[PDB]
């Protein structure tokens, strides 16, 4: 019953990304700076697709870890790595369009290729020295009675930590970006909302909704898909016995969903569309 | 500029034309003439192109 | 009144003498032959380094280096071959519309928008001659000789110059509009103009004065080559059709046209042999023809935006392309 | 034969770097096309603030103008190489309604430019000349727009007008006219992807400098706007 679901997520979060990926390799038109970050941010939708989502299913539906604790550490190192470097690229891509808009004539000189690459490789550093260095090194184990079975058995693979790490990879992956994204989005409606007052200011009589429609589908998805699971990750964590182990994971795989969508938000321009017509049909 | 419209059509209205038939013959005996060494036309293999 | 109705007089006399001749279509004769089939071409190599649009082009005569172009301001020679750029001339004015390669390889042309066509000297890169008197922007230049060289302009008129002493030795009238192309023959005796009056003219270089008049089109013409016999030339125009003229039988011949394309035309070129016709269309793309019977044989594709240049080298072994999206492709 | 190939590649590599230098150059200017009527007083405004090129900078931003004079002909094929520009800045002489008339004359040209099929993303910034002996002769009664422009009979001063301080009522119908006729051509073809910015500019005038740095600014900022599906 589950496993055509499970296998259908999988289906769709491969497909779109990876025909985005080689729909900006093919063609040169679409080599722009600013579809680098979309580059960066499809290759970790893949990465996610790929690896994470096949493993939990089957963890889920056999009801058993049959793979060695070793595996278990690398696929949440992975888990985590995935997840932290995807919510950080949609803050850049935020910025660059908020520097686009707010400053024209310095737009060009602000960024540039190799600008671009160091910035992604910033942000895949900081996202890497968060999740597979504190996990390997075991200083986000708990240190309560079932976290100790767990951590022993060789069949039980779960989530067990503190609080320090909760709370610290939490505020790094989700709430710094939230508030940036939040303040630049509205800079950039409030521009939007300034230049069509003085459109209208001066031929109106000759002859908002499209800039609330775009803002509303960007924040609205993203938001909706990450926010209860890091709210509960916090929660969980304070006060125990409170949020159960089903509904973390529920909330988890909500997450996951988001993967497959980012192709059909930030991929939707005219010439995306022509090439995903050449390349297919 | 009347006497130079007049001057120059009158130039050029007396000279001697062919039927078109032998011109037609003449292009077509040219082209089947030097169709053999024509790359474009007739590929060339790959060691004799020096683009590949 | 006497003047206007005696050249009536004159040209129903040159229209009805031309219909006699015509006897048989050309596609009568040539209707007896076997198709080239399809023709498929790829590419072969790409070149990069222009900051704008491209709207000029030039192969040498050693079928090695070419000359490109630019709105950015920059004069680049190439090296097909081995993909390297050989020299980058900085231009005293951006708005350039023509460039031309000498035959002896030792110098190049260059013009535009500033009424001045300059002479570079490569083997020494500085200006070597600057030519003035055009009213007018230039649209051609190609080289006649080491020390000749002879230009078209948007003012109308033709001049022939003298690279030693800046001076005009000939000029050339008779158009009523701008000058977009020109092309030379094979033995340097004769040349013909394509204006945007809808005309073709032949010249004499040495004697100076106009032999033929060819009035086919209905728009402005854009392009313009002899075939490689020297006995006929084709042109185009932005009403979507090109034409074959026969010099000796004084009319067209064949017409070149699909109702499927509507765009203008911006360059033609013939092959090795003459039996293809290479045309580039506003449809970002490039069609290929058969001289003798006019049916499409192939396409080109592969230019993000219309193609402005086109040429074949003098052994017929490869083609080069040049489109508004900065960049140059060889075909194969 | 081994060192050619080297001689090659080292002379490539330096022109490399020369290319990348003069990059930046280019993408951080801005070209301007100046068009004019005729006897619409396009020298002073040009000089107060073949082909002739002009450069200018303001608040760190390099801006440069180009003005055709060599090509005077009623046809201009010439134009479809200025479809790169960021504006085209158009001047014309607002009192010359009734010598001969010229405005219908400049209403038709600019009827044409705007319809290009090249210029078809190109805004248009304009600049109504001659303000001050337009006002005088509208105040005198030597003549009258009614006899040269029919429509203006059953034309009325728009609510949401700004008029001068001071300003005869008779001028502003006048102004808001001839503007409001440009306005028209302006948007009635206009598919939302370039707009037009008129101004009324007089001899004295020491501020045309920077109009053109906020027009400039407008539409970039509306261009990038457009392209993020936000406009
Ligand atoms: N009162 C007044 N006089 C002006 C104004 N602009 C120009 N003039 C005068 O009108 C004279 C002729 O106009 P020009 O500025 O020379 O026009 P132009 O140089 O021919 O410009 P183009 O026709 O576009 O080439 C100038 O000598 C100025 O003194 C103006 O705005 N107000
Ligand atoms: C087991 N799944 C993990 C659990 C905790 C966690 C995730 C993602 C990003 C983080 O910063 C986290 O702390 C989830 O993907």
């Amino acid at each position: 019953g589950m496993g055509i679901v499970m296998s259908l997520i999988v289906l769709a979060i491969v497909f779109g990304n990876v025909l985005v990926i080689t729909a900006i390799a093919k063609f040169e038109r679409l080599q722009t700076v600013t579809n680098y970050f979309i580059t960066s941010l499809a290759c970790a939708d893949l990465v996610m697709g790929l690896a994470v989502v096949p493993f939990g299913a089957a963890h889920i539906l056999t009801k058993t870890w049959t793979f060695g604790n070793f595996w278990c550490e690398f696929w949440t190192s992975i888990d985590v790595l995935c997840v932290t470097a995807s919510i950080e690229t949609l803050c850049v891509i935020a910025v660059d369009r908020y520097f686009a808009i707010t400053s024209p004539f310095k737009y060009q000189s602000l960024l540039t290729k190799n600008k671009a690459r160091v910035i992604i490789l910033m942000v895949w550093i900081v996202s890497g020295l968060t999740s597979f260095l504190p996990i390997q090194m075991h200083w986000y184990r708990a240190t309560h009675q079932e976290a100790i079975n767990c951590y022993a058995e060789e069949t039980c693979c779960d989530f067990f930590t503190n609080q320090a790490y909760a709370i610290a990879s939490s505020i790094v992956s989700f709430y710094v970006p939230l508030v940036i994204m939040v303040f630049v989005y509205s800079r950039v409606f409030q521009e939007a909302k300034r230049q069509l007052q003085k459109i209208d200011k001066s031929e109106g009589r000759f002859h908002e909704h499209k800039a609330l429609k775009t803002l509303g589908i960007i924040m609205g998805t993203f938001t909706l898909c990450w926010l209860p699971f890091f709210i509960v990750n916090i929660v969980h964590v304070i006060q125990d016995n409170l949020i159960r182990k089903e509904v973390y994971i529920l909330l988890n795989w909500i997450g996951y969903v988001n993967s497959g969508f980012n192709p059909l938000i930030y991929c939707r321009s005219p010439d995306f569309r022509i090439a995903f017509q050449e390349l297919l049909c | 500029q009347a006497r130079k419209l007049v001057e120059q059509l009158k130039m050029e209205a007396n000279i001697d034309r062919i039927k078109v038939s032998k011109a037609a013959a003449d292009l077509m005996a040219y082209c089947e003439a030097h169709a053999k060494e024509d790359p474009l036309l007739t590929p060339v293999p790959a060691s004799e192109n020096p683009f590949r | 009144d006497q003047l206007r109705q005696e050249a009536e007089q004159l040209k129903n006399q040159i229209r009805d003498a031309r219909k006699a001749c015509a006897d048989a279509t050309l596609s009568q004769i040539t209707n007896n032959i076997d198709p080239v089939g399809r023709i498929q071409m790829r590419t072969r190599r790409t070149l990069r380094g222009h900051l704008a649009k491209i709207y000029a082009m030039h192969w040498g005569t050693d079928s090695r280096l070419l000359v490109s172009a630019s709105q950015d301001g920059k004069l680049i020679i190439w090296d097909s071959y081995t993909t390297n750029k050989v020299h980058a001339i900085p231009l005293r004015s951006s708005w350039v519309m023509t460039c031309a390669y000498a035959p002896s390889g030792n110098y190049v042309a260059c013009g535009g928008l500033d009424n001045i066509c300059s002479i570079y000297n490569l083997k020494t890169v500085r200006v070597s001659r600057e030519l003035a008197g055009h009213t007018g922007y230039l649209s051609c230049c190609r080289f006649l000789d080491d020390n000749q060289i002879v230009t078209s302009s948007g003012d109308t008129t033709c001049a022939l110059w003298d690279i030693e002493t800046g001076q005009q030795t000939t000029t050339f009238t008779g158009h009523t509009g701008d000058v977009m192309s020109l092309s030379l023959a094979p033995d340097t005796r004769l040349f013909v103009s394509g204006a945007c009056d809808a005309s073709a003219k032949l010249w004499d270089v040495r004697e100076g004065m106009c032999r033929q008049t060819f009035t086919g089109h209905e728009s402005d013409i854009n392009a313009i080559c002899f075939f490689p016999n020297g006995n006929a030339f084709a042109t185009g125009s932005d009403d979507a059709t090109c034409r074959l003229f026969d010099l000796r039988a004084d009319q067209e011949l064949m017409t070149y046209s699909h109702d499927n394309i509507i765009c203008g035309i911006t360059s033609v070129s013939f092959s090795k042999s003459g039996r293809l016709l290479l045309a580039g269309y506003d449809d970002f793309n490039c069609n290929v023809w058969d001289a003798l019977k006019a049916d499409r044989a192939g396409v080109l594709a592969g230019h993000d935006n219309r193609v402005s240049c086109l040429g074949v080298t003098d052994d017929g072994m490869a083609v080069a392309t040049g489109s508004w999206d900065s960049f140059l492709k060889i075909w194969n | 034969q081994r060192n050619e190939e080297k001689a090659q590649r080292e002379a490539n590599k330096k022109i490399e770097k020369q290319l990348q230098k003069d990059k930046q150059v280019y993408r951080a200017t801005h070209r301007l096309l100046l068009l004019g009527a005729g006897e619409s007083g396009k020298s002073t405004i040009v000089k107060q603030m073949g082909i002739f090129e002009t450069k200018f900078q303001v608040d760190k931003v390099n801006f440069h103008m180009f003005d055709v004079g060599g090509q005077r002909d009623e046809r201009r094929k010439w134009i479809q190489c200025f479809n790169d520009v960021t504006a085209i800045i158009f001047v014309v002489a607002s009192s010359s309604y009734n010598m001969v008339n010229r405005l219908q004359e400049a209403l038709n040209l600019f009827k044409s430019i705007w319809n290009n099929r090249w210029l078809r993303t190109i805004s248009v910034i304009l600049f109504l000349n001659k303000q001050d002996l337009l006002a005088e002769k509208v105040l005198a009664g030597k003549s009258k727009i009614e006899d040269y422009f029919p429509e203006f009979a059953r034309y009325t001063t728009p609510e949401d007008a700004t008029p001068e301080p001071g300003e005869d009522p008779r001028v502003t119908r006048a102004k808001y006219f001839i503007r409001d006729e440009f306005l028209r051509i302006s948007t009635a073809s206009g598919d939302g992807r370039h707009y037009c910015y008129p101004h009324f500019t007089c001899a004295v005038d020491t501020e045309n400098i920077r109009r053109v740095f906020n027009d400039c600014r407008d539409i970039i900022q509306r261009m990038h706007l457009r392209q993020y599906e936000l406009l």
